[PDB]
């Protein structure tokens, strides 16, 4: 199956530099033009860059915005994907999108994306509150930076009856609320755990419910 | 095979 | 830069119908030679990468079923959805690749479902934020429709709305029901300073407020 995996998103600082990569998978990617297009913070999607296949001598576009900024490449017997990113500014904060585009037709298959934050503001991590008392139970995620977070209710067995708020900004910090409601069977009786895991510090807690 | 439009390859 | 416009920005229709959506070129898209109109038509669902569902103004994609219906010519085209259902939830953008590439603001397409009350809860600051130094009461508001509600934070009897923190979630593509928290943040001295919180909200679905409350 088609996969695009792309990593390397995070915090820089204004005027600063950063490179993203992609990994392709289950298609021919000696073939293909290949896509990058990005997501500002609650807004719509914006084409970024776009290089063609070397039977079309590895032609590049760049919007007009990004242009003499970010450079697009690609490594065909790799199968990566590169935008080398230069002159950041605030504008180019947002998710950055992995996109396979048959030159022609449309724009195929999507990765999952990469975020990419630009401040001066620092990595603080994130402080995790158990809210304890068909019982709810939630998490606060408080405090930090910079986004995204990634919260789960017991590694995962718990999906159904869980709620994670969009975080909110609050004087340079982020906060987040995550619930989840289960019989009141299960609780005390069965352990319920709030997983929190904020990348840009490492951070992974596991907040057992309990009272 | 230089404009965008194009799709007949080219070296 | 080719400016694409679509309308409305938002829609509302009930699981069973049909729903029309519009996307308006600022220059022609139609290629004199091939014929084919370049713009193309995607969805993104909540939290997910945006898919595309149709390209050359009409053709489906592979896998897309039947019920995306893409028309238009020149600078007017349109997408027709038929028995929308709850999983179609999600913004629908248009593309032009005449020149370049371009996507359009995006149309929101919301489930039109019967009204719910929302489930509240309030959570007492945790000991460990205690010992932090400060105190976060947290309400939670889940699974209601519509997704206008009010919501109240009263201490003692006196409404308190500095310090307030609230955040909708998206409608749920499988209840179609909207999710609020609201969060309070006092100091561990004003929290020590009062007795009873509570949390009242107000929605369509009842005739009074509904107060959840707990005294310290």
């Amino acid at each position: 199956q088609v996969q695009l995996q792309e990593s390397g998103g995070g915090l820089v600082q204004p005027r600063g530099s950063l490179k993203l990569s992609c990994a392709a998978s289950g298609f021919t990617f000696n073939t293909d033009a290949m896509n990058w297009v990005r997501q500002a913070p609650g807004k719509g999607l914006e084409w970024v860059a776009r290089i063609r296949s070397k039977g079309f001598n590895f032609a590049t576009y760049y919007a007009d915005s990004v242009r003499d900024r970010f450079t697009i490449s690609r490594d065909d017997s790799q199968s990566m994907l590169y935008l080398q990113m230069n002159n950041l500014k605030t504008e180019d904060t947002g998710i950055y999108y992995c996109v396979r585009g048959r030159d022609g037709e449309a724009m195929d298959y999507w990765g999952q994306g990469t975020t990419l934050t630009v401040s001066s503001a620092k990595t603080t991590p994130p402080s995790v509150y158990p809210l304890a008392p068909m019982v709810t139970l939630g998490c606060l995620v408080k405090g930090y930076f910079p986004e995204p977070v990634t919260v789960t209710w017991n590694s995962g067995s718990l999906s159904s009856g869980v709620h994670t708020f969009p975080a909110v900004l609050q004087s340079d910090l982020y906060t987040l609320s995550s619930s989840v409601t289960v019989p009141s069977s299960p609780r005390p009786s069965e352990t319920v755990t709030c997983n929190v895991a904020h990348p840009a510090s490492s951070t992974k807690v596991d907040k057992k419910i309990v009272n | 095979c230089k404009e965008w439009l194009s799709t007949a390859p080219c070296g | 830069d080719i400016q694409l416009t679509q309308s409305p920005s938002s829609l509302a229709v009930s699981a069973g119908e049909k729903v029309t959506m519009n996307c308006k070129s600022s220059q022609n898209l139609l290629h004199s030679i091939t014929r084919k109109n370049y713009l193309a038509w995607y969805r993104q669902k909540p939290g997910q990468s945006p898919k595309l569902l149709i390209y050359w103004a009409s053709t489906r994609g592979s896998g897309v079923p039947d019920r995306f219906t893409g028309s238009g010519s020149g600078t007017d085209f349109t997408l027709t959805i038929s028995s929308v259902q709850a999983e179609d939830l999600a913004v629908y953008y248009c593309k032009q690749s005449y020149n370049l590439y371009t996507f359009g603001g995006g149309t929101k397409l919301e489930i039109k479902r019967a009204d719910a009350a929302p489930t509240v809860s309030i959570f007492p600051p945790s000991s460990e934020q205690l010992t932090s130094g400060g105190a976060s009461v947290v309400c939670f508001l889940n699974n209601f429709y519509p997704k206008d509600i009010n919501v109240k934070w009263k201490i003692d009897g006196s409404e308190r709305q500095n310090g307030v923190l609230n955040s909708w979630t998206d409608q749920d593509s499988k209840d179609s029901t909207y999710s609020m928290s609201s969060t309070l943040t006092l100091t561990k001295d004003e929290y020590e300073r009062h007795n009873s919180y509570t949390c009242e909200a107000t929605h369509k679905t009842s005739t009074s407020p509904i107060v959840k409350s707990f005294n310290r």
